[PDB]
């Protein structure tokens, strides 16, 4: 694992998309800006298409 | 490597017959240096679409193959 965080994206009941991010990084998911804070939590939690974001440190540590 | 500096989309067919193994395979792909996003596709949910920059496709397939048994590289493409 090369970046601190994994962001999972739930759409229609399943996770079919994940995204890598470092702490305090702004990334883009589709056309949406997402901020991943120092605890690997993504914001906004609900994207405008109503998919839901969830984040955590990778199993290869912080 | 051969894709250093290039933004690539890489499609791998992986043995992932359930939701647990799909989550595991996506997390594995996501751990490979350069990977920005991973997506599950196909009507049988059997393909990973891996997007990033400077990805080593040899290492990506080798890792998927060791942990899931069967993984085959379908294509590498620019974007």
């Amino acid at each position: 694992a090369w970046k601190d965080c994994i962001i999972q994206r739930y759409k229609d009941g399943d996770v079919n998309n994940i995204y890598t991010a470092n702490r305090n990084e702004e990334i883009t998911i589709e056309e949406y800006k997402v901020f991943v804070n120092e605890a690997c939590h993504p914001y906004p939690v609900i994207l405008p298409d109503r998919s839901v974001l969830s984040g955590d440190f990778t199993s290869a540590y912080a | 490597s051969a894709l250093t500096g290039q933004r690539t989309k890489i499609v791998v067919k992986v043995h992932m017959p359930c939701g647990k193994s799909r989550a595991k395979a996506m997390a594995l792909a996501a751990s490979v240096n350069g990977v920005d996003s991973v997506e599950i596709t196909g009507e049988d949910k059997d393909r990973l679409v891996v997007v990033g920059r400077g990805i080593d496709p040899v290492r990506l397939v080798a890792l998927l193959r060791e942990k899931c048994g069967l993984a085959e590289l379908l294509m590498v493409e620019l974007v």
